[PDB]
């Protein structure tokens, strides 16, 4: 009934004697400047408006009541917050508010900016927030206690509530949350933005007097003086800059750069190491609300012509693994046949499901590597031919209208895309036209949030389990939170993340839950899946040091220290 | 996801 730390499932991993995280130095020492690169530009301050393409790490601008470790799923640490009351249920919560908690103009953070902040999010926030919370409240009850009240049981919905930034009411009045900023708010996290060129540059300074530097959760963090972010336009001249030592640190996702490239002694470290966590996962999106991808055979046939193992051997040095599941490398990932818990969820639906979820495992296509397959494109002919789009001389034609079949591919410029003439020679080869568009990193972030497209790449963030958030990227009423990439408004899915919504914090409901999901998004061919590695591919300047353990979440690059002994030996 | 456009 009281707490200083939180999980989502189980025990979290520091609840007792937490002086510090087991990945970090807690001696690490201050100063020094890490350079990073950045894709594409920016142009305002503010992540949560709606329009607007924000700057590097503004979204982390503001600490929040608790803070998460990078070596669990989800667990939850004291930042402004000391301490919480609550519900067995978590249906409601009474936060402490910590009362040392300051913004960078020293005025004290208190339960009333708390609120003020909810009810920002709730009427200038993303429209799917007031969704997520409709029915909540967040009241200051004393100076420093804040009580969170949810009209359903939610526990990760309480728990992510803790991750909301805490806005300064005395200056979030004067600026509302939907609008870009020019210019930096207000702000309370272990760095300041000091200076900045529109597009083109970032520059972040310790908090020097910063008043939560000894908590457990930071010690051993936040040690440069500086962070900069410089803006590139496309990754090739960002890796040539990397080796010229333009800046500090790059994480190598190009397989040809890394088995060809890293030459020259070379002073930079290399280094690969291997995650066995959850895993992003790359796709091509089917926009299914156009009619060009309204029939799943359609989807299914064009999937058909991606040829990975070709890619991979011919192009990518064998480096890539295809992706497979929405819960890739979890247990959620439905990798067996279904068990009879499973079942009990899917059978009522069997009307409404592709018959494979029951009698096979998804597996993308497997072609040859030879190039050319004959099964595979003789499968995918059949099928566009059982759709209604047949050969008339060389081009693809709805048999109906005789209107070819032809769509755009929507690029970033600054993308590696060395996939792309393959695939499009492939589509080519049955009758397909497939135009290519690259755009600038303002056109790809409007597009992608506003759906214009007929197919882009997506990248399907890791997802440890079945949360809550499944709902913003799936479901028929968050069809316009930008995170649905396909436009798909299923019942079946509804269905089932409704029941997985209303299983937080329980795993072994959650279990068959997500591998059914996971069965659903796979066998309708929403999007077409590309590649991902369990590698973590990374180059640095030899300038740093790192505590002996590395968190299993993320690289960790926040518990690194500018090592004066190791940077006195470069140029 | 809850608080934010996707990037």
């Amino acid at each position: 009934k009281e707490s200083y730390a939180f999980a989502v499932l189980g025990e979290p991993r520091y609840a007792f004697n937490f002086n510090h995280f087991d990945y970090v130095n807690p001696a690490a020492p201050k100063g020094g400047q890490i350079t990073l690169s950045a894709l594409g530009t920016f142009d305002n301050f503010n992540r949560y408006a709606l329009r607007g393409n924000p700057g590097a790490r503004t979204e982390q601008l503001y600490d929040t009541l608790f803070t998460t470790s990078d070596d669990e799923p989800g667990s939850y640490y004291p930042l402004i917050a000391e301490s919480a009351r609550y519900a067995d249920d978590y249906s409601w919560v009474e936060v402490a508010i910590n009362p040392r908690a300051r913004f960078h103009d020293g005025s004290p953070i208190t339960a009333r900016d708390v609120e003020f902040t909810f009810q920002k999010f709730m009427t200038e926030g993303v429209p799917q927030f007031r969704l997520v919370y409709k029915g909540t409240t967040v009241k200051a009850i004393a100076p420093l206690t804040v009580r969170i009240e949810l009209a359903k049981p939610g526990k990760e919905d309480m728990l992510s509530l803790f991750s909301l930034p805490v806005f300064p009411e005395k200056y979030w009045k004067d600026h509302k949350l939907s609008d870009p900023l020019a210019t930096p708010p207000l702000a309370s996290g272990p760095y300041r933005v000091t200076s900045w060129k529109m597009g083109q540059n970032i520059v972040y300074s310790r908090v020097k007097d910063y008043w939560a530097a000894n908590l457990p959760v930071n010690r051993g963090r936040w040690n440069f003086d500086t962070i900069r972010y410089d803006y590139y336009l496309d990754d090739n001249v960002a890796f040539e800059a990397f080796k010229a030592g333009a800046f500090d640190l790059r994480m190598e996702n190009d397989a040809k750069n890394w088995a060809t490239r890293y030459t020259g002694n070379f002073y930079i470290i290399k280094d690969e190491q291997k995650n066995e966590s959850a895993q992003d996962t790359r796709w091509l999106a089917f926009n299914i609300q156009r009619p060009v991808f309204s029939d799943r055979r359609v989807r299914e046939a064009i999937t058909l012509a991606f040829d990975f193992e070709w890619m991979n051997k011919a192009l990518f040095y064998n480096a890539w693994s295809r992706t497979n599941s929405y819960f890739q490398n979890t247990e959620y990932a439905a990798r067996n046949y279904p068990d009879a818990a499973e079942l009990v969820l899917l059978a009522p639906m069997k009307k409404d499901l592709p018959s494979e979820v029951f009698t096979q495992i998804y597996q993308p296509p497997v072609s040859k590597g030879d190039g050319y397959d004959r099964d595979n494109l003789l499968k995918a002919d059949k099928l566009l031919n059982e759709a209604g789009w047949v050969l008339k001389g060389q081009q693809r034609v709805n048999a109906t209208t005789g209107q070819p079949l032809s769509f755009e591919l929507l690029l970033p410029a600054s993308s590696n895309s060395q996939w792309v003439l393959p695939f499009q020679h492939s589509l080519q080869r049955l009758g397909i036209n497939m135009d290519i568009r690259k755009v600038d990193n303002s056109q790809i972030t409007n597009r992608m949030r506003s759906r214009d497209y007929d197919m882009m790449p997506r990248v399907w963030r890791a997802m440890p389990w079945p949360s809550s958030d499944l709902q913003i990227a799936w479901s028929s009423e968050y069809i316009n939170s930008t995170y649905n990439a396909p436009g798909v408004q299923s019942p079946v899915i509804d269905s089932l993340i409704n029941q997985i919504i209303a299983a937080q914090g329980n795993k072994e409901k959650l279990l068959p839950l997500g591998r059914a999901l996971d069965r659903v998004l796979t066998w309708n061919y929403y999007m077409l899946p590309m590649w991902y590695m369990a590698e973590d591919r990374l180059a640095w300047w030899d300038k740093f040091s790192q505590p002996a353990v590395r968190p299993i979440y993320s690289l960790g690059i926040d518990t690194w220290w500018y090592d004066v002994n190791k940077a006195a030996k470069l140029p | 996801m809850r608080t934010g456009n996707a990037x």
